[PDB]
Protein backbone atom coordinates (compact mmCIF):
# COMPACT_ATOMS: atom_id res chain seq x y z
CA UNK A 1 0.00 0.00 0.00
CA UNK A 2 2.73 2.51 1.60
CA UNK A 3 4.47 1.71 -1.88
CA UNK A 4 2.29 3.53 -3.96
CA UNK A 5 2.48 6.31 -1.28
CA UNK A 6 5.82 6.01 -1.71
CA UNK A 7 6.52 5.77 -5.32
CA UNK A 8 4.57 8.98 -5.80
CA UNK A 9 6.48 10.24 -3.20
CA UNK A 10 9.35 9.70 -5.66
CA UNK A 11 7.38 10.94 -8.42
CA UNK A 12 6.45 13.78 -6.60
CA UNK A 13 10.10 14.29 -5.89
CA UNK A 14 11.34 13.98 -9.85
CA UNK A 15 8.30 16.87 -10.43
CA UNK A 16 9.44 19.58 -7.89
CA UNK A 17 13.32 18.62 -9.31
CA UNK A 18 12.25 19.53 -12.89
CA UNK A 19 10.10 22.02 -11.73
CA UNK A 20 13.64 24.21 -11.80
CA UNK A 21 9.40 32.59 -12.01
CA UNK A 22 12.49 30.96 -11.69
CA UNK A 23 12.20 28.77 -14.41
CA UNK A 24 11.84 31.55 -16.57
CA UNK A 25 14.41 33.62 -14.54
CA UNK A 26 16.57 30.34 -14.99
CA UNK A 27 15.62 30.65 -18.87
CA UNK A 28 16.27 34.18 -18.46
CA UNK A 29 19.46 33.46 -17.14
CA UNK A 30 20.15 30.81 -19.66
CA UNK A 31 18.00 32.75 -22.55
CA UNK A 32 21.31 35.35 -21.46
CA UNK A 33 23.80 32.57 -22.79
CA UNK A 34 22.76 32.07 -26.39
CA UNK A 35 23.28 29.32 -28.42
CA UNK A 36 24.50 27.01 -29.88
CA UNK A 37 27.82 27.77 -28.20
CA UNK A 38 31.54 27.18 -28.65
CA UNK A 39 34.27 24.64 -26.73
CA UNK A 40 37.62 25.97 -25.62
CA UNK A 41 39.88 26.17 -23.10
CA UNK A 42 41.19 27.89 -20.45
CA UNK A 43 44.86 29.19 -20.43
CA UNK A 44 45.40 31.56 -16.85
CA UNK A 45 43.34 33.89 -15.24
CA UNK A 46 43.05 37.25 -13.96
CA UNK A 47 40.21 39.55 -11.80
CA UNK A 48 39.91 40.95 -15.04
CA UNK A 49 36.60 39.33 -15.61
CA UNK A 50 37.92 38.94 -18.65
CA UNK A 51 40.32 36.18 -19.91
CA UNK A 52 41.58 34.29 -22.50
CA UNK A 53 41.46 30.85 -23.78
CA UNK A 54 43.01 28.31 -25.94
CA UNK A 55 41.63 26.31 -29.01
CA UNK A 56 42.81 23.47 -30.96
CA UNK A 57 41.96 25.53 -34.02
CA UNK A 58 43.70 27.87 -31.50
CA UNK A 59 41.83 31.01 -31.49
CA UNK A 60 42.84 32.81 -28.04
CA UNK A 61 40.49 35.55 -27.29
CA UNK A 62 40.77 37.69 -24.15
CA UNK A 63 37.07 37.00 -22.64
CA UNK A 64 34.71 37.28 -19.89
CA UNK A 65 32.64 34.98 -18.07
CA UNK A 66 28.92 35.25 -18.62
CA UNK A 67 29.20 36.25 -14.72
CA UNK A 68 26.50 33.99 -12.46
CA UNK A 69 28.81 31.04 -11.96
CA UNK A 70 32.85 31.48 -11.39
CA UNK A 71 36.09 32.04 -12.47
CA UNK A 72 37.51 30.28 -8.87
CA UNK A 73 35.53 27.06 -10.24
CA UNK A 74 37.52 25.97 -12.98
CA UNK A 75 41.66 26.14 -13.28
CA UNK A 76 43.36 27.12 -15.87
CA UNK A 77 43.96 25.64 -19.12
CA UNK A 78 40.47 24.25 -18.72
CA UNK A 79 37.47 23.95 -21.52
CA UNK A 80 34.69 26.56 -21.20
CA UNK A 81 31.86 27.33 -22.34
CA UNK A 82 32.77 30.15 -25.07
CA UNK A 83 30.35 32.00 -27.49
CA UNK A 84 31.38 32.02 -30.76
CA UNK A 85 31.75 35.66 -31.47
CA UNK A 86 34.66 36.61 -29.20
CA UNK A 87 34.50 32.95 -28.06
CA UNK A 88 33.07 34.51 -24.70
CA UNK A 89 33.48 32.61 -21.67
CA UNK A 90 29.66 31.25 -20.99
CA UNK A 91 30.24 30.27 -17.69
CA UNK A 92 31.48 27.02 -15.84
CA UNK A 93 31.71 24.52 -18.22
CA UNK A 94 33.35 21.36 -18.10
CA UNK A 95 36.06 19.45 -19.04
CA UNK A 96 34.47 16.75 -17.13
CA UNK A 97 36.29 13.74 -18.31
CA UNK A 98 39.95 13.16 -17.47
CA UNK A 99 39.66 9.35 -16.84
CA UNK A 100 43.21 8.15 -17.52
CA UNK A 101 46.23 7.42 -15.19
CA UNK A 102 48.88 5.57 -15.83
CA UNK A 103 48.50 1.74 -14.73
CA UNK A 104 46.27 1.04 -12.21
CA UNK A 105 43.70 -1.14 -10.94
CA UNK A 106 40.89 1.25 -10.26
CA UNK A 107 38.81 -0.18 -7.65
CA UNK A 108 37.02 0.93 -4.33
CA UNK A 109 36.14 -1.09 -1.19
CA UNK A 110 37.38 -4.04 -3.52
CA UNK A 111 35.99 -7.57 -3.23
CA UNK A 112 38.52 -9.10 -1.06
CA UNK A 113 37.71 -8.89 2.84
CA UNK A 114 40.03 -11.11 5.16
CA UNK A 115 37.57 -13.28 5.77
CA UNK A 116 37.44 -14.56 2.05
CA UNK A 117 41.23 -14.55 2.13
CA UNK A 118 41.43 -17.19 4.46
CA UNK A 119 42.77 -16.45 8.25
CA UNK A 120 45.71 -14.46 7.73
CA UNK A 121 44.85 -12.44 10.48
CA UNK A 122 48.13 -12.34 12.56
CA UNK A 123 49.35 -9.77 10.19
CA UNK A 124 45.92 -8.66 9.39
CA UNK A 125 45.77 -6.54 13.09
CA UNK A 126 48.80 -4.86 11.23
CA UNK A 127 47.38 -3.43 8.29
CA UNK A 128 43.99 -3.07 10.25
CA UNK A 129 45.78 -1.17 13.15
CA UNK A 130 48.08 0.98 10.77
CA UNK A 131 45.09 2.16 8.62
CA UNK A 132 41.77 0.06 9.04
CA UNK A 133 42.11 1.37 12.45
CA UNK A 134 42.62 5.45 11.67
CA UNK A 135 39.86 4.66 9.21
CA UNK A 136 37.06 4.40 11.78
CA UNK A 137 38.70 7.38 12.56
CA UNK A 138 37.12 7.51 15.98
CA UNK A 139 40.15 6.50 18.18
CA UNK A 140 42.93 7.85 16.17
CA UNK A 141 41.30 10.99 17.13
CA UNK A 142 42.31 10.29 20.65
CA UNK A 143 45.18 8.28 19.73
CA UNK A 144 46.74 11.57 18.50
CA UNK A 145 47.31 9.93 15.02
CA UNK A 146 48.45 6.64 11.52
CA UNK A 147 51.30 5.78 9.89
CA UNK A 148 51.41 5.85 6.34
CA UNK A 149 51.20 2.71 4.53
CA UNK A 150 52.51 -1.25 5.09
CA UNK A 151 54.94 -3.41 3.03
CA UNK A 152 53.09 -7.06 2.11
CA UNK A 153 55.39 -9.64 1.61
CA UNK A 154 54.99 -13.37 1.05
CA UNK A 155 53.02 -14.50 -1.87
CA UNK A 156 50.68 -12.53 -3.81
CA UNK A 157 46.96 -14.22 -4.27
CA UNK A 158 47.55 -15.63 -1.10
CA UNK A 159 49.66 -13.28 1.16
CA UNK A 160 50.28 -10.19 -0.51
CA UNK A 161 47.29 -10.28 -2.71
CA UNK A 162 44.14 -11.56 -1.04
CA UNK A 163 45.15 -8.93 2.22
CA UNK A 164 45.93 -6.01 -0.01
CA UNK A 165 42.06 -5.48 -0.81
CA UNK A 166 40.90 -7.05 2.90
CA UNK A 167 41.75 -3.51 4.63
CA UNK A 168 41.08 -2.16 1.37
CA UNK A 169 37.53 -3.58 0.92
CA UNK A 170 37.10 -3.06 4.70
CA UNK A 171 38.13 0.95 4.86
CA UNK A 172 36.00 1.46 2.11
CA UNK A 173 38.29 3.92 0.08
CA UNK A 174 39.71 4.03 -3.24
CA UNK A 175 42.14 1.34 -3.72
CA UNK A 176 44.44 2.37 -6.02
CA UNK A 177 46.69 -1.15 -7.32
CA UNK A 178 49.95 -0.58 -9.25
CA UNK A 179 53.30 -2.42 -10.14
CA UNK A 180 56.72 -0.27 -10.36
CA UNK A 181 56.81 -2.54 -14.01
CA UNK A 182 53.31 -1.11 -14.44
CA UNK A 183 55.39 2.18 -14.79
CA UNK A 184 58.60 2.84 -17.25
CA UNK A 185 59.12 3.80 -20.11
CA UNK A 186 62.59 3.24 -19.64
CA UNK A 187 62.20 7.52 -20.40
CA UNK A 188 62.90 9.71 -18.10
CA UNK A 189 60.35 12.01 -15.82
CA UNK A 190 57.03 10.69 -16.23
CA UNK A 191 57.59 7.79 -13.94
CA UNK A 192 56.92 10.71 -11.84
CA UNK A 193 53.85 12.01 -13.94
CA UNK A 194 52.96 8.01 -13.59
CA UNK A 195 52.63 8.83 -9.96
CA UNK A 196 51.70 12.11 -10.34
CA UNK A 197 48.67 11.02 -12.34
CA UNK A 198 47.91 8.80 -9.36
CA UNK A 199 48.49 10.94 -6.97
CA UNK A 200 46.52 13.39 -8.97
CA UNK A 201 43.87 10.82 -8.40
CA UNK A 202 45.43 9.86 -4.74
CA UNK A 203 45.24 13.59 -3.76
CA UNK A 204 42.06 13.96 -5.74
CA UNK A 205 39.72 11.02 -4.76
CA UNK A 206 40.56 11.16 -0.83
CA UNK A 207 40.05 8.52 0.97
CA UNK A 208 41.92 6.07 -0.91
CA UNK A 209 43.91 2.82 -1.01
CA UNK A 210 47.34 3.38 -2.50
CA UNK A 211 48.80 -0.03 -3.48
CA UNK A 212 51.86 -0.74 -5.03
CA UNK A 213 52.90 -4.26 -6.30
CA UNK A 214 56.88 -5.86 -6.67
CA UNK A 215 58.69 -2.78 -6.99
CA UNK A 216 61.82 -4.71 -8.69
CA UNK A 217 62.80 -2.20 -11.39
CA UNK A 218 61.64 1.35 -10.53
CA UNK A 219 63.32 1.13 -6.76
CA UNK A 220 66.42 -0.10 -7.01
CA UNK A 221 69.31 2.85 -6.15
CA UNK A 222 71.82 0.00 -7.20
CA UNK A 223 75.25 1.53 -6.17
CA UNK A 224 75.44 4.15 -9.12
CA UNK A 225 73.81 6.91 -10.95
CA UNK A 226 75.92 6.59 -13.93
CA UNK A 227 78.04 4.32 -15.78
CA UNK A 228 74.59 2.65 -17.63
CA UNK A 229 72.82 2.81 -14.36
CA UNK A 230 69.30 4.13 -15.97
CA UNK A 231 68.50 7.55 -14.25
CA UNK A 232 64.42 6.42 -14.64
CA UNK A 233 65.17 4.23 -11.67
CA UNK A 234 65.35 6.41 -8.86
CA UNK A 235 64.41 9.13 -11.36
CA UNK A 236 60.79 7.78 -10.86
CA UNK A 237 61.27 6.44 -7.28
CA UNK A 238 62.24 9.61 -5.44
CA UNK A 239 59.20 11.16 -6.87
CA UNK A 240 57.02 8.38 -5.97
CA UNK A 241 59.53 8.93 -2.96
CA UNK A 242 58.57 12.86 -2.99
CA UNK A 243 54.63 12.27 -2.99
CA UNK A 244 55.67 9.43 -0.26
CA UNK A 245 57.94 11.03 1.76
CA UNK A 246 55.54 14.20 1.20
CA UNK A 247 52.45 12.58 2.63
CA UNK A 248 51.35 10.70 5.66
CA UNK A 249 47.67 10.53 6.84
CA UNK A 250 46.06 10.30 9.67
CA UNK A 251 43.58 8.02 8.13
CA UNK A 252 42.80 8.91 4.67
CA UNK A 253 45.10 8.40 1.88
CA UNK A 254 46.68 4.49 2.98
CA UNK A 255 49.89 3.17 0.45
CA UNK A 256 50.07 -0.36 0.15
CA UNK A 257 53.75 -2.22 -0.74
CA UNK A 258 53.78 -5.88 -2.00
CA UNK A 259 57.46 -7.31 -2.84
CA UNK A 260 59.95 -9.68 -2.15
CA UNK A 261 63.00 -7.41 -3.17
CA UNK A 262 63.20 -5.17 0.02
CA UNK A 263 66.59 -3.66 0.92
CA UNK A 264 66.25 -2.90 -2.90
CA UNK A 265 64.90 0.21 -1.26
CA UNK A 266 66.20 3.30 0.49
CA UNK A 267 65.44 3.59 4.00
CA UNK A 268 63.51 6.94 3.89
CA UNK A 269 61.62 4.91 0.78
CA UNK A 270 60.35 3.66 4.06
CA UNK A 271 60.70 6.47 5.94
CA UNK A 272 59.90 4.87 9.00
CA UNK A 273 58.23 7.77 11.48
CA UNK A 274 55.94 7.15 8.20
CA UNK A 275 55.96 3.48 6.83
CA UNK A 276 56.21 1.72 9.96
CA UNK A 277 54.56 -1.85 8.98
CA UNK A 278 56.35 -5.01 7.59
CA UNK A 279 53.72 -7.94 6.38
CA UNK A 280 55.36 -10.43 5.41
CA UNK A 281 53.14 -13.73 4.37
CA UNK A 282 54.45 -16.99 5.69
CA UNK A 283 53.37 -20.54 4.70
CA UNK A 284 50.40 -20.65 7.00
CA UNK A 285 51.33 -23.20 9.65
CA UNK A 286 49.41 -26.24 10.03
CA UNK A 287 46.58 -25.20 11.96
CA UNK A 288 46.63 -21.54 10.42
CA UNK A 289 47.11 -23.18 7.12
CA UNK A 290 44.03 -25.19 8.05
CA UNK A 291 42.50 -22.34 9.13
CA UNK A 292 42.39 -21.37 5.41
CA UNK A 293 41.93 -24.92 4.33
CA UNK A 294 38.81 -25.64 6.12
CA UNK A 295 37.93 -21.90 4.16
CA UNK A 296 38.72 -22.94 0.69
CA UNK A 297 38.52 -26.96 1.24
CA UNK A 298 34.97 -26.68 2.71
CA UNK A 299 33.72 -24.09 0.10
CA UNK A 300 35.02 -26.83 -2.66
CA UNK A 301 32.17 -29.14 -2.78
CA UNK A 302 33.29 -32.51 -1.87
CA UNK A 303 32.90 -36.24 -0.55
CA UNK A 304 33.41 -37.07 3.33
CA UNK A 305 36.28 -38.81 2.34
CA UNK A 306 38.24 -35.70 1.97
CA UNK A 307 39.77 -34.32 5.54
CA UNK A 308 41.60 -31.20 6.27
CA UNK A 309 44.17 -33.69 8.89
CA UNK A 310 44.31 -35.48 6.02
CA UNK A 311 45.41 -32.60 3.67
CA UNK A 312 46.88 -30.22 6.50
CA UNK A 313 49.86 -32.99 7.71
CA UNK A 314 50.44 -34.17 4.22
CA UNK A 315 51.87 -30.80 3.50
CA UNK A 316 55.07 -29.21 2.74
CA UNK A 317 54.10 -25.93 4.32
CA UNK A 318 52.47 -24.87 1.01
CA UNK A 319 51.76 -21.52 0.20
CA UNK A 320 47.85 -20.31 1.42
CA UNK A 321 47.08 -20.47 -2.34
CA UNK A 322 48.45 -23.22 -2.73
CA UNK A 323 44.87 -24.50 -0.56
CA UNK A 324 43.28 -23.05 -3.05
CA UNK A 325 45.47 -24.32 -5.55
CA UNK A 326 44.91 -27.86 -4.45
CA UNK A 327 41.52 -27.78 -3.76
CA UNK A 328 41.48 -25.93 -7.70
CA UNK A 329 42.78 -28.53 -9.80
CA UNK A 330 41.51 -30.20 -7.39
CA UNK A 331 37.99 -30.20 -8.49
CA UNK A 332 39.26 -30.09 -12.07
CA UNK A 333 40.16 -33.65 -11.74
CA UNK A 334 36.71 -34.36 -10.48
CA UNK A 335 35.70 -32.25 -13.88
CA UNK A 336 38.49 -34.48 -15.70
CA UNK A 337 36.08 -37.04 -13.79
CA UNK A 338 33.09 -35.00 -14.65
CA UNK A 339 31.53 -35.24 -11.46
CA UNK A 340 30.09 -32.72 -9.09
CA UNK A 341 31.56 -33.70 -5.59
CA UNK A 342 35.11 -34.53 -5.44
CA UNK A 343 37.14 -37.19 -3.54
CA UNK A 344 39.87 -36.95 -1.13
CA UNK A 345 42.13 -38.57 -4.23
CA UNK A 346 42.07 -35.46 -5.74
CA UNK A 347 43.11 -33.17 -3.51
CA UNK A 348 46.25 -35.40 -3.17
CA UNK A 349 47.13 -35.19 -6.50
CA UNK A 350 45.96 -31.86 -6.95
CA UNK A 351 48.60 -30.81 -4.28
CA UNK A 352 51.28 -33.11 -5.13
CA UNK A 353 50.80 -31.40 -8.27
CA UNK A 354 49.93 -27.87 -6.82
CA UNK B 1 2.06 14.50 -62.08
CA UNK B 2 4.49 12.50 -59.76
CA UNK B 3 7.55 13.39 -61.59
CA UNK B 4 6.81 16.91 -62.00
CA UNK B 5 6.75 17.89 -58.08
CA UNK B 6 9.78 14.97 -57.38
CA UNK B 7 11.64 16.52 -60.26
CA UNK B 8 11.21 19.54 -59.52
CA UNK B 9 11.77 18.35 -55.61
CA UNK B 10 15.28 18.33 -56.32
CA UNK B 11 15.62 21.63 -57.52
CA UNK B 12 15.55 23.33 -53.56
CA UNK B 13 18.07 21.06 -52.00
CA UNK B 14 20.44 22.12 -54.64
CA UNK B 15 20.45 25.54 -52.73
CA UNK B 16 22.14 24.30 -49.52
CA UNK B 17 24.86 26.14 -47.33
CA UNK B 18 25.97 22.48 -46.42
CA UNK B 19 25.35 20.22 -44.02
CA UNK B 20 27.79 19.51 -40.84
CA UNK B 21 29.32 16.08 -40.18
CA UNK B 22 30.46 15.97 -36.27
CA UNK B 23 32.37 14.29 -34.00
CA UNK B 24 30.68 14.09 -30.56
CA UNK B 25 32.78 15.01 -27.83
CA UNK B 26 29.72 14.49 -25.46
CA UNK B 27 26.18 15.91 -23.79
CA UNK B 28 25.54 17.72 -20.68
CA UNK B 29 22.48 18.56 -19.19
CA UNK B 30 21.68 21.74 -21.07
CA UNK B 31 20.92 19.68 -24.22
CA UNK B 32 23.14 20.78 -26.17
CA UNK B 33 25.44 18.87 -27.82
CA UNK B 34 29.46 19.03 -26.64
CA UNK B 35 31.73 18.23 -30.20
CA UNK B 36 34.04 18.38 -32.11
CA UNK B 37 33.81 18.48 -35.62
CA UNK B 38 36.36 16.85 -37.63
CA UNK B 39 37.98 19.58 -39.51
CA UNK B 40 36.92 21.66 -36.84
CA UNK B 41 37.45 21.62 -33.17
CA UNK B 42 35.19 21.29 -30.19
CA UNK B 43 31.95 23.04 -30.00
CA UNK B 44 29.02 22.22 -27.83
CA UNK B 45 26.50 23.03 -29.44
CA UNK B 46 22.37 22.14 -29.19
CA UNK B 47 21.06 19.18 -31.24
CA UNK B 48 18.07 18.73 -32.84
CA UNK B 49 14.52 18.31 -31.24
CA UNK B 50 13.84 15.35 -32.98
CA UNK B 51 16.70 13.25 -31.22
Amino acid sequence: ATAEKLPNIYPSTRCKLKLLKQEEEKKQLEEIRGNPLSIGTLEEIIDDDHAIVTSPTMPDYYVSILSFVDKELLEPGCSVLLHHKTMSIVGVLQDDADPMVSVMKMDKSPTESYSDIGGLESQIQEIKESVELPLTHPELYEEMGPPKGVILYGAPGTGKTLLAKAVANQTSATFLRIVGSELIQKYLGDGPRLCRQIFKVAGENAPSIVFIDEIDAIGTKRYDSNSGGEREIQRTMLELLNQLDGFDDRGDVKVIMATNKIETLDPALIRPGRIDRKILFENPDLSTKKKILGIHTSKMNLSEDVNLETLVTTKDDLSGADIQAMCTEAGLLALRERRMQVTAEDFKQAKERV
Amino acid sequence: NDKVRFIKDELRLLQEPGSYVGEVIKIVSDKKVLVKVQPEGKYIVDVAKDI
